[PDB]
């Protein structure tokens, strides 16, 4: 009814009533405790938040609890190519041409 | 997750213990039963009745403090073994809190520690608040931390407490009590807050407008200091600040463990309702020695380090032309050996407002923390005061009877003036 | 193919990595979920430069999240494209830093550096021929200026032929937020000269001058800063990922960028910066975007070039342009402004041209370039780092530690060697 | 080319808008705490006559 | 962007500050509460909720006055903060109000004045307002004056301020407080503006027919004076005059900032239904000596320096017309050394019109600030009166009872001698 | 090709450039838009001199509007035409320099000149072929009379070889609006005969006789004053945008106009100058147009040419006419008035012709002149120069700044051997 809520924060901040069951202190006595003054009041929606934002920690108690990441494979070797045709991939450590050639004459290899 | 857990002491800290947590519950909207009709975790705990159950152990050595929160609204919001008591007090005696009165219950609330420990799987610091007066503030407290530090050893082990007003006083026997407890303070202490209540009392009657103010008006404020440390914990920030972050940014040498406070702005709600509050308006009330809540002026000295914590709808464009404009001055000085003194922190949540409370609902704050050596006139006022007693032995008969021996009486009193002269080789200046 | 590793360090580097990697995202299309949702063929035939294969015509970054604080991440995560990471990428620590350059370079960067190092060999061995790797922190932390360090000398010796670049973040003296800021970036220069092949000098207020002048933005976030810092790094590999009439590449520039191994630091700049008041009167040119560049106001970084001696220059440009217009502006630039350009190098500047624009805009340009006015900053640090260390001030929390007090002095010695034959290439005769 | 000039000058034109707004709101809602205080205020004192 | 703070001081300068305040909230339509329903920001300092606040500093060693204001219409216009007072006054002595009462609050309005203009960015002047007669208008003040100075170095301090009338006088031990308060308005002001009230008394009731006058028909002419001069800063004008146009034109020597002001038409509705009020009309009466706030003849003297301030419906065409018909009459009379005498300053905004005001709404208006010699037989007067109290030493245990030397009784009556002295060589003609 | 950038300073210079900047938008058929609605094909062939090209069709002023004041500013960006200049283009400080010479011309411009030098750098090497720069402010001023020279000086060091013409606002004796203007205008002069290639000093009160008498206006107001001063420097560049029968520019006449280059001052001229009534009984003709230009009473400047000797004369008409007829109606009006020519050059009279008529109109001319009789006004100047000066009055204000004493004596040293130098050619022997 009041300002315009920040629509993250939940129904708890948009209605002062839930938290009921505290207030039960009673003035007008003379064996009025200075301590009650603490939490005297029940609240109202003028002293409430607009914007409430958490820090939400889901977001790494899981990865946390079930560990770090690592890895223990043995070796996945992939020496690559050197040239980008799918059809060859010639090594440093490889000083011969793939893709046999068409040649009229002097097949000689 | 990050942690923290109270061990507040004493009738203050009970005290401010409540006040401390009755903004607590509100800032994360608990119900006084502990239930929500993660950011509460770092004072927090589920249970198996999925409740929010507190992190804070309570002890004092007399009673009647501690059933008025047994007894008080917050009853079953606590479990009641947190909230340790003893038959017999101190009566403002160290010697009785630190060598007869404590020994009985020492190991009681040791396990207790211990428990909320195991509880909680990555502590961040410990909270300890308690008075530099009453001797179970000072007696009882000063033993809790030396074994303390022996069982975590790398825990920070933070430090609030009240020191002793320079003209106005509850006690006679005070210096005899803060003395000796300084031995504590510096081989068992991280950081320390020590603030005195007169320079409070100042404060909320020049600014807020109550003339009669209490304990309450005063545990609101302490209240509203320790929510702005810890919270670029709870929320998120552009700049978050943890507790070891700042830490190593106030601290030049270990002997030197002593900063001051300020909280800006704090002004009564009639006379917010025509002032426009900006980042530079709120940190320039800061500086105002006016504003500070330890009687000493920093014009007096020179700021080694000075820590920022903004809060509120601040932007970091403003707090860089703040820091600017703070920089370019002459009365605000700067040692020689730290050309850039600042750390800044920055939230974008609001301060909330308590219930009867007296701050009004501001849109941005800043927290201050300097260390400075212009607090070294303090204990010298302390200093000047403690050797009119022990020249002519005053209630020296009371703490000898206790089963402690007089020569502690000249070593802690010789402590302070060596602490006191590390303060001044800092404020020489290069060659 | 020609591959990159984008290292992550540090709150200021991991909300640098999710700014860059939303808008590189916008450049080929990818939706939140990770998807490809694009139109032409060309924003989908390079993407592998920065992402991995997916089932389901997903791509993942190949990206490795480092921080010793939890508690970024999850601002991390929780952005807009925070889904699109990978959780196995990221790693991280119980206990933060709190700004000391120690604890995360000795004491407890020496427990996460051996999970980080799994993680860039999985994503290094994946991938057919890696060009290089990518790390962006700041000098002024306790992870990015202090583990961040650790990473980059474990990596050069297991891969040194591979191409390492660092938009790193120095402090300025004028607005500091770190007291113990003089330690940590004297101690991290250092490790930054013996293992680095390319390094750019981003900083804060420089940044926040431009926003305040060039693009008059009333509250300008960290996020603006963030979409400045993103922007320069887009336009240092677009000539890598999309065709030009002029094609480069990292390796391109970095074999004329530095003269000698010593001198590897330049500050970047990045041409159509205007307000929006300042898009009503305009003319998009090619000499306009010189223009722009040639202002020492745009510059992002905190020293003026007016000072110092031009050694080298490089000019990437964005977009469809006939560079007769183009090749005429730096033959000019050269000859008008000759006492800010070295003469024992000739022809000092190198230029790239991509063909694609950025998304959103016509024609851009980006600048690299080496100058004297590096050295405004480095001794500026030495200004403060002496005043520091003189006194023997906050050395207790790193004597804690276990370091000795001759590091201090050796990386004090280095700057200043760095500097001091840095002073001699100024003046020095053809 | 007016492509590009027509949506600067939209977006420039939409964030004022949201800004002027923005200020609007505040303004009244501070008006409104405060008529709680007055209220607030004034039962105390009732409370006090009370007593 | 232009600031000015009023800094009125004494039971004149609250009463003053009501009548001033309540034209500038006409002027820019301020509510009483302070809520419109940027020609405002010189004067109201806008808060962030819509709420403007005065940037003036109430303050008073009594509270009775400053209270009237704080039950008055406009209680919930000014800050609490803002308006200062004290227990216990001078009580028409200024050495109380310089050694003793002062120094209590000269402390607290120095930092109230300091957070005021701390708030504005760039401040023009400081328009301050007090009395020659009170205690605290005339002890205080000059504390505030000489540390205003050490404060502000550059900053301007323009001096409206009461002088004792030449018959009639509310006090009888007031030319003790006015000889010794000159030394202030001489070392420690820029520009001065004396007015008793007995000049206007005759000017009220010989011109706007109200035979029983009060402070507040007197408060509201002192009050579009200010007005008049900060019309140019407030409002857009064809000659924009600021206060440091008219302080150069006005100053031939530091020794002589003693000017005198005229206001044009003054003249009550009934009345002005009769005559065509023109420029040539209005400028006339602004040099005849009946019209004079001060009760002297400047057909006695010589003019050095005239300020003109048109207001309203006015044409530069009749401002020349009026300026060289002036010229041509020998009952004016102007120094050898100052051939062209004038500085004219034009306004849009016709002057408003205030409720319960004697004077009817006017098209246009005009004022002057006339700098002559004949300012000098004033001073004459009071050492009259001065020294022939001296002979006899009345009322001097007061003066010396508060620790104050009674030798500096002799040097203020010096210094005023060869102020009066040095107006006699400007008088000498070459 | 041959471009104009229009310089601007102070208050006064503002307003006219606003105005001229208003007449050439219309000749150019330009909206306050920025876009171009004209007809012909020619008005907008040449606009590329005063324009610079935008996207979309639009086109930007090339002036750099500066003052020292910011409310200026505000007043111009709140016009008809106030939103056609680019925002970047204003520059300005927060401090006047309340007419003070010194304040402008040391103190507080030597922050502003920065700025400005990189406004103007920007847009001169923008054009291709910059033809030269053109200046307006007032002498009687604070920021024009002073920083507006120190621009002056120090671009003609940086750009020597192109033209500077200057529309100086010289002050009447007869009506005057400053009383420190003598000192104003002395330190000013001293700068325009150093660094001056052409002036055209215009005078107020020139212009106020001209509505008077030759218009019959009841009410003129300054932006009648502006408008006459705008059709005079349109007059001047008119052949330059548009061909005619015999072309000119700048160049073209200050070659021809100054002897020597001690002599560059010259009372501009404008031909069809008529009242309402006058528009029944009149016909449009050359020779009118030559009867009504020599008459001395249509002379903007303060001085009657048959006191001197017309060294050059200029006339430069706009339209399609006979050449026949200008061509007698000169050699009439030399022969004639043989006296008022010097005889050493003989034709003493140089003309131009532009066929496009100014909009609105038929015929129109322009003239620029050179005599002797202009050395009435500065003598005059040095007869209320000296007459201030010998008392040493108004001279703190000046002293405070720093400057010496001598400044004052060299600047009336030039000025008297101006004046005698100017002297001596009038009484030459052929
Ligand atoms: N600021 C503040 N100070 C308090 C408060 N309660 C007690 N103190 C201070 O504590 C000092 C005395 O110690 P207490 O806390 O009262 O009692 P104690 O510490 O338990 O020691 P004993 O009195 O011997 O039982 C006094 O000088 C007070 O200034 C409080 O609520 N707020
Ligand atoms: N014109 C005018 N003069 C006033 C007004 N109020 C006070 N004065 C003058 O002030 C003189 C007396 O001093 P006050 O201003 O009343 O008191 P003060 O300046 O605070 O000094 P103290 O009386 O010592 O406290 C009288 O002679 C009046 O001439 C006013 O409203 N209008
Ligand atoms: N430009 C920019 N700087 C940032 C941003 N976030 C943080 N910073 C800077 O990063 C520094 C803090 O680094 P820190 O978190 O201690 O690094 P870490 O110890 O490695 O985690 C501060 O000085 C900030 O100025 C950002 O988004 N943009
Ligand atoms: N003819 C004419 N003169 C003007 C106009 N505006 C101002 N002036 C003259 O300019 C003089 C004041 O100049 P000023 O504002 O002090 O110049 P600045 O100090 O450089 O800004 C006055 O004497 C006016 O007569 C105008 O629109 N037309
Ligand atoms: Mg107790
Ligand atoms: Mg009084």
């Amino acid at each position: 009814d009041y300002y315009r809520i920040s629509e993250k924060l939940p129904v708890r901040f948009n209605n002062p009533g839930w938290f009921h069951g505290y207030g039960t202190k009673e003035a007008v006595s003379m064996y009025r405790t200075s301590n009650q003054t603490y939490g005297s009041r029940a609240p109202t929606v003028h002293e409430m938040p607009k914007v409430f934002y958490p820090s939400s920690n889901k977001f790494s108690r899981q990865h946390a609890a079930f560990g770090m990441f690592q890895s223990h494979n043995i070796n996945v070797t992939l020496e690559k190519s050197l040239v980008t045709g799918p059809d060859n991939h010639i090594t440093h450590y490889d000083r011969l041409n793939f893709h046999p050639s068409y040649n009229v004459n002097r097949p000689s290899i | 997750m990050r942690e923290c857990i109270s061990i507040h002491v004493g009738q203050a800290g009970v005290q401010i213990g409540n006040a401390c947590w009755e903004l607590y519950c509100l800032e994360h909207g608990i119900q006084p039963d502990g239930q929500m009709p993660d950011s509460f975790n770092t004072f927090f705990s589920e249970t198996g009745a999925g409740k929010h159950v507190p992190r804070a152990v309570f002890v004092d050595l007399e009673p009647t403090v501690v059933d008025e929160v047994r007894t008080g609204t917050y009853r079953q919001l606590f479990h009641p073994e947190q909230l340790i008591t003893g038959k017999e007090d101190a009566a403002n005696n160290y010697a009785r809190g630190h060598y007869t009165i404590g020994k009985e219950i020492v190991d009681l609330v040791l396990d207790r520690i211990r428990k909320l420990a195991d509880l909680c799987t990555g502590l961040q610091g410990f909270l300890i608040f308690h008075s530099f007066g009453g001797g179970t503030g000072s007696g009882f407290a000063s033993l809790l931390m030396e074994r303390l530090s022996v069982d975590y050893g790398k825990k920070s082990k933070l430090e609030f407490a009240i020191y002793p007003a320079p003209q106005v006083s509850t006690a006679v026997v005070e210096p005899y009590n803060s003395i000796l407890t300084t031995h504590t303070t510096l081989e068992h202490s991280d950081c320390a807050f020590m603030v005195d209540n007169e320079a409070i009392y100042d404060i909320c009657r020049r600014n807020l407008d109550i003339e009669r103010p209490t304990y309450t008006n005063l545990n609101r404020l302490i209240g509203q200091i320790v929510s702005s440390i810890t919270a670029s914990l709870r929320f998120d920030g552009a700049l978050n600040v943890d507790l070891t972050e700042f830490q190593t940014n106030l601290v030049p040498y270990p002997r030197i463990h002593f900063p001051l406070a300020t909280y800006a702005p704090v002004i009564s709600a009639e006379k917010a309702y025509h002032e426009q509050l900006s980042v530079a308006e709120i940190t320039n009330a800061c500086f105002e020695p006016a504003n500070q809540m330890v009687k000493c002026d920093p014009r007096h000295g020179k700021y080694m380090a000075c820590c920022m914590l903004y809060r509120g709808d601040v932007v970091p464009k403003d707090v860089n032309a703040a820091i600017a404009t703070i920089k370019t001055k002459r009365t605000i000085q700067f040692v020689d050996w730290c050309p850039t003194g600042f750390k800044v922190g920055i939230n974008y949540q609001p301060p909330t407002v308590v219930p009867g409370g007296d701050l009004a609902k501001v849109q941005r704050a800043v927290c201050m923390l300097s260390n400075t050596t212009a607090i070294a006139e303090a204990w010298a006022r302390l200093d000047h005061k403690f050797d009119l007693m022990y020249a002519k032995r005053a209630f020296v008969h009371w703490y000898v009877g206790e089963g402690m021996e007089e020569g502690e009486f000249s070593e802690a009193r010789e402590d302070l003036a060596a602490l006191e002269k590390d303060y001044e080789e800092v404020g020489v200046d290069s060659v | 193919m020609r591959e990159i590793v984008h290292l992550q360090a540090g709150q200021c580097g991991n909300q640098i990595g999710a700014k860059f990697w939303e808008v590189i995202s916008d450049e080929h299309g990818i939706d939140p979920t990770g998807t490809y949702h694009g139109d032409s063929d060309l924003q989908l035939e390079r993407i592998n430069v920065y992402y991995n294969e997916a089932t389901g015509g997903k791509y993942v970054p190949r990206a490795v999240l480092v921080d010793l604080e939890p508690g970024t991440m999850d601002s991390v995560r929780s952005g807009p494209f925070g889904q699109i990471f990978r959780p196995d990428n990221f790693v991280f620590g119980q206990s933060g830093a709190g700004n000391n350059w120690a604890k995360g370079h000795y004491t407890e960067g020496a427990e996460l550096v051996d999970s980080v190092l799994d993680v860039v060999r999985k994503e290094a061995e994946s991938c057919d021929c890696l060009q290089g790797f990518q790390l962006t922190h700041s000098l002024g932390g306790g992870t990015g200026s202090g583990m961040g360090t650790l990473l980059i000398s474990k990596i050069r010796e297991e891969y040194p032929d591979r191409i390492m670049n660092t938009f790193s973040v120095v402090p300025s003296p004028k607005v500091s937020d770190t007291v113990v800021e003089p330690y940590n970036a004297t101690l991290s220069v250092h490790q930054l000269v013996e293992n680095t092949d390319e390094t750019y000098c981003i900083d804060n207020e420089a940044l926040y001058d431009i926003c305040f002048r060039t693009l008059k933005l009333t509250t300008p976030t960290y996020g603006d800063l963030n979409h400045l810092v993103s922007a320069t790094m887009s336009g240092v590999t677009t000539c890598l990922r999309f065709p030009g009439q002029l094609n480069a590449d990292l390796r391109k520039l970095a074999v004329n960028m530095v003269p000698f191994p010593r001198l590897h630091f330049f500050m970047p700049g990045f041409a159509p910066l205007t307000s929006r008041g300042s898009q009503q009167y305009r003319a998009l040119t090619v000499p306009e975007l010189t223009q722009q560049m040639f202002d020492a106001k745009n510059m992002m970084a905190a020293c003026d070039p007016r000072h110092g001696r031009y050694l080298t220059v490089a000019a990437v440009f964005r977009g469809r342009m006939s560079m007769k217009e183009v090749d005429e502006q730096m033959l000019n630039v050269q000859n008008k402004n000759s006492s800010y350009f070295v003469e024992w190098i000739p022809n000092n500047v190198k230029t790239a041209v991509c063909d694609i624009p950025p998304r959103g805009l016509k024609m851009s340009a980006t600048f690299i370039g080496n100058s004297t006015a590096i050295q405004e900053l480095f001794k500026r640090i030495s200004e403060q780092f002496t005043a520091m260390f003189r006194r023997k001030a906050f050395l207790h929390w790193y004597t804690g530690e276990g370091m000795d007090e001759m590091e201090f002095t050796e990386a004090e010695s280095n700057m200043n060697d760095l500097v001091s034959e840095y002073q001699q290439y100024q003046d020095a005769t053809a | 080319n007016m492509k590009l000039v027509g949506r600067a000058l939209q977006d420039l034109q939409d964030e004022a808008d949201k800004k002027k707004q923005k200020r609007e709101e505040m303004g009244r809602e501070q008006k409104i705490y405060n008529d709680y205080l007055m209220q607030r205020r004034e039962e105390e004192k009732a409370q006090e006559k009370e007593l």
